[PDB]
RNA sequence: CCCGCAGAAGAAGCACCGGCUAACUCCGUGCCAGCAGCCGCGGUAAUACGGAGGGUGCAAGCGUUAAUCGGAAUUACUGGGCGUAAAGCGCACGCAGGCGGUUUGUUAAGUCAGAUGUGAAAUCCCCGGGCUCAACCUGGGAACUGCAUCUGAUACUGGCAA
RNA sequence: UAGCUAGUAGGUGGGGUAACGGCUCACCUAGGCGACGAUCCCUAGCUGGUCUGAGAGGAUGACCAGCCACACUGGAACUGA
RNA sequence: UACGUCG
């Protein structure tokens, strides 16, 4: 299959475009407590269906702008 | 508030040893359960027994070999500001191997020799010393 | 790079025999031996801990000749060998090669076997070998050449190694002037009274 | 061009190649694609003094490489077993 | 077969009326080379007197241990009042590698070739009392068997 | 302390400073003496301590102390300067290596030769 | 590299010796000259200064200086503390954060097990081999504690539902 | 050092490149980054490794090897795979 | 100064 990763909108306000946050949960090489950890990124969605506070999918692709080499495939949990 | 129920049991076995305590009575849980399935199974607790329909109380009957005390040392390693997962190979052995640790794996929970034995490692609990 | 001096001298500091001077004679008897290893070498030292530990080792050294850098290469070999380590460097020390011609009797000393190793007069396995740290393996066969065979020393040498107690690990025979070290010496197979812990835990400090 | 060619790394007055596929253009000593077996101009008479991967020499040709005049002497000498 | 060993002498101090006067403590350790430490303080006026009393003390007030082959069993923490001691088997771990006034208690203890590093204080009349406290409270596994059942 | 307080703010052990300001941390460096001079110590010892006080090639200018039983230094004297601090001077870091480049090394000397500039003498 | 020649013949210094720290006396100096890493020596019998005799440690080196880590559990993750030694905010409310009682079901993100791809070669480690040995060179392995993907396990933690 | 950013963030279309792309231009939207530390300031080639350490770490990155950058200083292209 | 022990 395809390698996806999962997360949430954090914002919304662009022109056929979202910007998503993704959580990943890692151990302190020191410390040896695992933390949370974000990862925001740049999505791109044709036709700009997933509004601000959604859980969706995210497949990497070609570079569609400056950052922007993400591309959502699924728009999942969009409850208000 | 209570956020570790189960070092509060090992401190319920700790502060019973060292009052010369004949049995000591706690909340039960399933995890408790296990642990203390595991205890009198190598030998640091006499018996245990979980009563109680709607709220189980968990029951340690205590071991003494001479006047001293049978668990010597009991501390809690995984504890839930800071969580240990150790590998097969990484799993410890508590005074050289003269007391277990307890180390809750896939398969259920264990001691280090049981799950060194059985191949696959877990999320150390306990050391009893 | 060798110690050229007085030699029991170095032998009256340790209070032990170091058998520097084997030779002709029995024991000492032109020593003052335990007496003065100086001036006021009549005055008990009263000895420290670092005093035993340091005395241990040079008592090994200047047993079987070697400085320092060369004995701590030694315990470093010794200390990553399996096995137990005081032990390890006694079993590096004893297959030095100017050691397994003085244990077969072809010197008289330790000095003396180290020149004939050095003035290539020993051949190991039927090549000559120059050099006095070359590390004799088990199941050798080290033997004098042509030259310096028949010459005086080893002759004498012979003669003393009688007097002494014939190692176990050796094949010692002085017929056709060769030898052949069979295996490792053991730890109880050598001198009793040299303390290898001392030297270990003076090297781990 | 990609070489299998030979890469001097013993000491002085005492080389020991070991032979290599480099892009050729490359620096001797420096990056290879694979190393494929090596050769002891001495060693000593004992056993082997050279030991050469043919089967991964025979892919490299397959794909295009290039073969110096020792690689290819000592192909020569080993020829499928001497 | 007593092995006897003083670890420190010192010179302690009083203040009376007419000046000070100065007494001295010695701080030995005696053991059999197998298991059977003790220690003793001992003080007194001047040094032979004290040393003696230190032994005569030390001689009495000893203590088993449970050894191994020829050393530890498990890695084993004393302490006492302001010194941590830490020690560790090493199965053969060639040597006694100790600091100064354990060295000695472990060295008539019997054993041979254990791993130490004390920390905290190191005053000599506390790091044993944090040896002894440390080779009293390190078990066996015949006794550790016999506690649990098996 | 807490595993969490690390996570948020980490240990940090100082820098712990060097003594010696012979800038780049050079094991010796050159100077021209700008001054000669006797200074007398802090309070427990008493003595004229030959010391003297350095325009070095880094630009610094630092005082310096001069070893053993008399110099030959005035002035100008090109020297050769060490590290290392004399305890009993107030402000003193460094000394002058003995038998260098304007620094004669002590005369009459036997014992601990070396570290004073001497050659040995011949016999 | 091998053989022959002549003759011990061409071939030993450097630091230190009060404690720490192995190794001691005499003479000169007399708060001076000077020493010193710290403690501190020297104001007339100085084992601390300078010399000598003696000894100790290293050795074609030996000392000093600079720099790093260690010792230093004196930044403590392993592995420290906070009544009085330094250290509990003057006290609360509370957002983000951290943590979260108990039972069942599902998931399997953390966690664990296995597999695959990769983690260059050299270097470190192990077992061998070649230089008379050693340093050195070298064969094979281990290791590279990681990351990604796939296959599983589901006790604990997390998500979801009750 | 708490705000930084107007080709800036995104969109449509044209151009451009070997190739995606604000890479560039016109128009439209008003975004984007930031206390999980942006922006500014000081320092610095990076790594395999090296030194120390029981270890975890700490320091460092001379030789050897991989990558990047530079070629008196600042800029530009031409030829050419 | 200064604390180091026998037939």
């Amino acid at each position: 299959k395809i390698r996806t990763l999962q997360g949430r909108v954090v914002s919304d306000k662009m022109e056929k475009s979202i910007v998503v946050a993704i959580e990943r949960f890692v151990k302190h090489p020191i410390y040896g407590k695992f933390i949370k950890r974000t990862t925001k990124l740049h999505v791109h969605d044709e036709n700009n269906e997933c509004g601000i506070g959604d859980v969706v999918e995210i497949r990497e692709c070609r570079p569609l702008s400056k950052t922007k080499s993400w591309t959502l495939v699924r728009v999942v949990e969009k409850a208000v | 508030s209570m956020q570790d129920p189960i070092a509060d049991m090992l401190t319920r076995i700790r502060n019973g040893q060292a009052a010369n305590k004949a049995a000591v009575t706690m909340p039960s849980s399933k995890l408790k359960v296990a642990i203390a399935n595991v205890l009198k199974e190598e030998g640091f607790i006499e018996d245990f027994k979980v009563e109680g329909d709607t709220k189980p109380e968990l029951e340690l009957t205590l071991k003494y070999f001479q006047g001293k005390a049978v668990v010597e040392s009991i501390q809690r390693v995984s504890r839930p500001g800071l969580r240990i997962y150790k590998r097969k190979d990484e799993l410890p052995k508590v005074m050289a191997g003269l007391g277990i640790a307890v180390v809750s794996t896939s398969k259920g929970v264990m001691t280090d020799r049981a799950a060194r034995q059985a191949g696959l490692g877990g999320e150390i609990i306990c050391y009893v010393a | 790079a060798r110690y050229l001096g007085p030699k029991l001298k170095l032998s009256r500091r340790e209070g032990t025999d170091l058998f520097l001077k084997s030779g002709v004679r029995a024991i000492d008897t032109k020593c003052k031996i335990e007496q003065a290893p100086g001036q006021h070498g009549a005055r008990k030292p009263r000895l420290s801990d670092y005093g035993v530990q340091l005395r241990e080792k040079q008592k090994v050294r200047r047993i079987y000749g070697v400085l320092e850098r060369q004995f701590r290469n030694y315990y470093k070999e010794a200390a990553r060998l399996k096995g137990n380590t005081g032990e390890n460097l006694l079993a590096l020390l004893e297959g030095r090669l100017d050691n397994v011609v003085y244990r077969m009797g072809f010197g008289a000393t330790r000095a003396e076997a180290r020149q004939l190793v050095s003035h290539k007069a020993i051949m190991v396995n039927g090549r000559v070998v120059n050099i006095a740290s070359y590390q004799v393996s088990p199941n050798d066969v080290v033997s004098i050449r042509e030259k310096a065979k028949k010459q005086s020393r080893v002759k004498a040498a012979l003669e003393l190694a009688e007097q002494r107690e014939k190692p176990t690990w050796l094949e010692v025979d002085a017929g056709k002037m060769e030898g052949t070290f069979k295996r490792k010496p053991e730890r109880s197979d050598l001198s009793a009274d040299i303390n290898e812990h001392l030297i270990v835990e003076l090297y781990s400090k | 061009m990609v070489t299998i060619r030979l890469a001097r790394h013993g000491a002085k007055k005492r080389p020991f190649y070991q032979v290599v596929v480099a892009d050729s253009r490359n620096a001797r000593n420096g990056r290879f694609i694979e190393r494929v077996g090596f050769f002891n101009p001495i060693a000593s008479e004992k056993e082997e003094g050279t030991r050469l991967d043919l089967d991964r020499i025979a892919h490299w040709v397959g794909q295009g490489a290039t073969i110096s005049d020792r690689v290819a002497a000592l192909i020569k000498e080993v020829n499928k077993a001497a | 077969e007593l092995q006897e060993k003083l670890i420190a002498v010192n010179r302690v101090s009083k203040t009376v009326k007419g000046g000070r006067i100065f007494s001295f403590t010695a701080l030995t350790v005696v053991g059999d080379g197998n298991g059977r430490v003790g220690f003793g303080y001992g003080k007194a006026r001047e040094v032979p007197a004290a040393i003696q009393k230190a032994m005569e003390k030390a001689r009495r007030n000893m203590i088993n241990v449970a050894l191994n082959n020829g050393t530890l069993q498990h890695p084993v923490k004393g302490v006492h009042t302001g010194s941590r001691v830490f020690m560790q088997p090493a199965s053969e771990g060639t040597g006694i590698i100790a600091g100064g006034a354990m060295r000695a208690v472990l060295e008539v203890a019997g054993v041979h070739n254990v791993l130490a590093k004390a920390y905290g204080s190191t005053n000599p009349i506390n790091v044993v009392r944090a040896t002894i406290d440390g080779l009293e409270n390190m078990n066996s596994p015949e006794m550790v068997a016999a506690k649990r059942g098996k | 302390a807490t595993v969490n307080q690390l996570v948020r703010k980490p240990r940090a052990r100082k820098v712990a400073k060097s003594n010696v300001p012979a800038l780049e941390a050079c094991p010796q460096k050159r100077g021209v003496c700008t001054r000669v001079y006797t200074t007398t110590p802090k309070k427990p010892n008493s003595a004229l301590r030959k010391v003297c006080r350095v325009r070095l090639t880094n630009g610094f200018e630092v005082t310096s102390y001069i070893g053993g039983e008399g110099h030959n230094l005035q002035e100008h004297s090109v020297i050769l300067i060490r590290g290392g601090r004399v305890k009993d001077l107030p402000g003193v870091r460094y000394h002058t290596v003995r038998g260098a480049l304007d620094c004669s090394g002590v005369k009459d000397r036997k014992q601990a030769r070396s570290k004073y500039g001497v050659k040995r003498p011949k016999a």
